[PDB]
């Protein structure tokens, strides 16, 4: 089995910019090496068969290259629909396998997001658990660490997170944030916070139960 | 009917393709070597509709698929690449020549450990 | 330009499951279907091929011992049955058929969901907006739609007729087994003690529709 | 000379100046017999391993021309010619009154109703 | 795997008799029968093969037949030249397997054996161990009852025999039986007797150690 | 009309013996070479058969373990050999060559004994005739050949002139694991100082021949 290292699994570029994707095989693949492009929800579309020979109505910006087991797929000039997700897969010795993947995202300046929370409804609580939601409503870059301190301490695998894609017009991010207690447990404690990091700079967002 | 088109003498004839096997056991060079002598080559794979006949050979043979280190590709003797979707193609130990078998498989040899081997010739 | 899958399927862990992929071209000559999966976190797995003309077939050693592969001539169908299945399973199936050098047509995707979980429609609570959701000019609410399976769950707000400024997440699998998601939409703070706002949770799977109105506390 | 192959049908093997083709399709012995019967032809008959010697490399079992009626006591080709015990080694894997090709020169003893793949042959 | 039984084992027939000999195969052998006539320290000869077809050069007077699991070979009137083992063999599945054979002998009138005994060489005597001998000679039929009695006691396990082959010129039998003792274990007794019993005549050959 | 095999074997439990055999009849095309064995006291057994022209050869079940069949282009011959040999492997070992029908001609046959006993010639003692031992008229004397391996012994009197009246008995194995056996010949009691008795013992496996001379005591 011949293994594909992918690289990076991610990268931030700009509309115009030179975009270098890279393929590494275990084994030689004697040029039988595929490039695709994925959108989400969608079947991958093949961009470079063989190591470097273009598919049929893909623009030329694209070009493959590489050889022995060192491949690599160039966009020389970056356009608005080529923020997707790229594999590499070989066509050689049973079984083809496929890259881990390189996501391809819109670079921007960092944004702070402006952070909403929300206390459990006395419905839910009432059935004996308790969904704290915290709202992370517009920020870039998508790496955001959200921590939930409950009297100050550090709440932990309680907790679970989902972003949107992209905004197409402002470039940033939105992501929920869930911690989920028993009642019992919520009713222990008084002060809720969601506390966002994003390399140095901090947004917290606070609650006391029943206010 | 019609008559299978012209072949050298006790050889298989099948859809304007010429056949014979070996039993004598060479490396890829004196094989091929062989074939020439014949006004042959080593068996190409083309076709799974014309050749169809290789589904049922059994032991494991010599054929005109070879690693070129320069273009870095597997060729056939005429110059044309391997087609990805011709042959399943093992690659167990290393090596620059492959071996046919059967059900258009293609086993990746070392080009010096004799192998029988096959012959084909295309009809006019 | 595209192969016809059978649709989505939800199956128990030990169960079996055969997607279907009607073969668009095939004139009994040879063809050779492959079969590719991928799972949410992965990319892809090539799982195994055959050729509709002679039945011949081909599988990833991974697979091999738990996957077969039929064809049926009349009807151009493949059948890739996986069959001692696990959560690991849970992925797209895509069926292709490979051309000259690389695949001249892929499937649509057969979604496949692997779960102890059995069919359960949500219960769908309120993200009521507070001083501690607002932000000026305009606030936040939304709904919290929890303990659902399987997927898919439809969110829609007062009935279609606010449809911009809303955001509806990812669902999230809990260690429940059952999914979660919240649908939250940005409105005028003006509009807060007087428009209304309800959510409308459609779950087909258990033929169950909520409708929930969010208030403020 | 040294070409030409003798007349055969079209699209079959051609060897030795005897026509084969090899089938896919799995029926039982009659069906089988029907269809080589069909292309004015037979079911494969060994007679030679010198002129057939390239039955030795084709793999899977296969119908061929000999079967027991149980009326003649003897089992017998296709055509009405005794099975010589020098020609093919027989063996007893099913019990039945119709016989399947392999490997080198073997006849595997099978039933007559289960579907193989066939072998059919015409001079 | 096929299991052939001849019936009978032997049989002890006159010149000129009818003689049936069946071969009963396990499973059907579709007509594979071969039957062989094999004279001692030859190859097997072949008389009769499908069954039924007679081979060249054999007389007519060999006749085969049966189907299916039981054949039967005959001989109409048996020849001098026809005593033998006979024997069966198929020509069907893998393994050719034959039959336990048929041994035909002469039949003759009674003949009362001569009896001799011999008693062991000094020189034999010398080296440790003692050969008796009692000879049986130029009898018919094949059964006969000898015993060794040593000072009138019957022994046991002490003695074995040696039988010829029906006689060219008359028919009969010789019959050899060597008792071997010890010398330590022959000086122990004087009387050394072999007995002879055949039908309601018994005779009795002796010597003394010493003479 | 008849194949050429090896001489006799004598061999050991344990080891192994090669049989050869020389066809005549091979002309580059199909042969049949198959190899057939008799025990004393049993019938024949089908060890196997191999094609002189293309190596191909089948085995019985009980031998496909120890047996081989080798065969050579240039000299015609066909080897048998028989490997891990007990003594139940003791039997005369036949090539033959099948025909269309039967088999069209067999070999000699070849004896191959084994035993944990090596070679031994005879030793020879008189059967003295007493002239107190006038039965059927006659008198009888002889030589007992004792203690020898392998098989054969060949017993004659005066050199072949004394046929008349003569039995040698077949070989009989002892415990000691060497054969023995009596020649007997009956004679005139009148003419028994007169007429000269020698028995020639001819054992060829030890090259050993004893002449000895029977005299009344």
């Amino acid at each position: 089995d011949i293994q594909m290292t992918q690289s990076p699994s991610s990268l931030s570029a700009s509309v115009g910019d030179r975009v270098t994707i890279t393929c590494r095989t275990s084994g030689n693949i004697y040029n039988y090496l595929a490039w695709y492009q994925q959108k989400p929800g969608k079947a991958p579309k093949l961009l470079i068969y063989n190591a470097k020979t273009l598919a049929d109505a893909v623009p030329s910006r694209f070009s493959g290259s590489g050889s022995g087991t060192d491949y690599t797929l160039t966009i020389s000039s970056l356009q608005p629909e080529d923020f997707a997700t790229y594999y590499c897969q070989h066509f050689w010795s049973i079984p083809w396998t496929f890259g881990g993947g390189t996501k391809v995202e819109i670079k921007r300046t960092v944004a702070a997001p402006s952070v909403f929370i929300f206390p459990p409804s006395d419905e839910q609580l009432k059935s004996g658990t308790a969904s704290v939601v915290c709202l992370l409503n517009n920020f870039y870059p998508r790496e955001a660490k959200v921590q939930w301190k409950v009297d100050n301490a550090l709440q932990s695998g309680n907790s679970q997170e989902s972003v949107t894609e992209q905004d197409s017009k402002d470039s940033t991010y939105s992501l929920s944030s869930t911690l989920t207690l028993s009642k019992a447990d919520y009713e222990k404690h008084k002060v809720y916070a969601c506390e966002v990091t994003q390399g140095t700079t901090s947004v917290t967002k606070s609650f006391n139960r029943g206010e | 009917e019609s008559y299978c088109g012209p072949c050298p003498k006790n050889w298989i004839c099948y859809k304007n393709n010429c056949y014979q096997f070996f039993d004598e056991s060479k490396n890829w060079y004196e094989s091929q070597a062989s074939c020439m002598s014949q006004n042959a080559s080593l068996l190409k794979v083309y076709s799974k509709e014309d050749q169809d006949l290789l589904k049922l050979v059994k032991s494991y043979h010599w054929m005109g698929l070879v690693h070129i280190p320069t273009n870095g590709s597997w060729q056939w003797e005429d110059g044309s690449i391997l087609s990805p979707n011709l042959l399943t193609i093992i690659e167990m130990q290393k090596g620059d020549c492959a071996l046919y078998a059967s059900s258009f498989k293609g086993y990746i040899e070392n080009c010096s450990t004799p192998n029988t081997y096959i012959c084909m010739q295309r009809t006019v | 330009v595209q192969l016809v899958q059978s649709g989505a399927e939800v199956k128990k862990p030990g169960a079996s499951v055969k997607v279907s992929c009607k073969a668009s071209g095939y004139t009994f000559t040879s063809y050779w279907m492959h079969w590719v999966r991928q799972a949410p976190g992965q990319g892809l797995e090539w799982i195994g091929k055959i050729d509709l003309s002679d039945s011949e077939a081909h599988f990833n050693q991974k697979f091999e011992d738990r996957a077969t592969l039929t064809v049926d001539r009349s009807t151009s169908t493949v059948y890739m049955e996986l069959s001692s299945l696990r959560s690991e399973d849970t992925a797209v199936y895509y069926c292709a058929k490979m051309g000259e050098f690389y695949f001249d047509y892929w499937g649509q995707g057969t979604t496949v969901t692997v779960s102890s979980a059995s069919t359960k429609g949500p219960s769908v609570f309120p993200l009521a907006p507070s001083s501690k959701s607002t932000s000026g000019g305009t606030a936040a609410l939304g709904c919290l739609v929890k303990d659902y399976f399987p997927e898919p769950v439809t969110v829609s707000w007062n009935s279609g007729a606010l449809t911009s400024g809303v955001h509806t997440f990812p669902a999230v699998l809990q260690s429940s087994g059952l999914y979660s998601l919240s649908s939250v939409v940005t409105v005028p703070s003006s509009s807060l003690g007087t428009q209304t706002y309800i959510c409308n949770v459609n779950h087909k799977p258990s033929n169950t529709k909520v409708d929930k109105k969010v208030e403020p506390k």
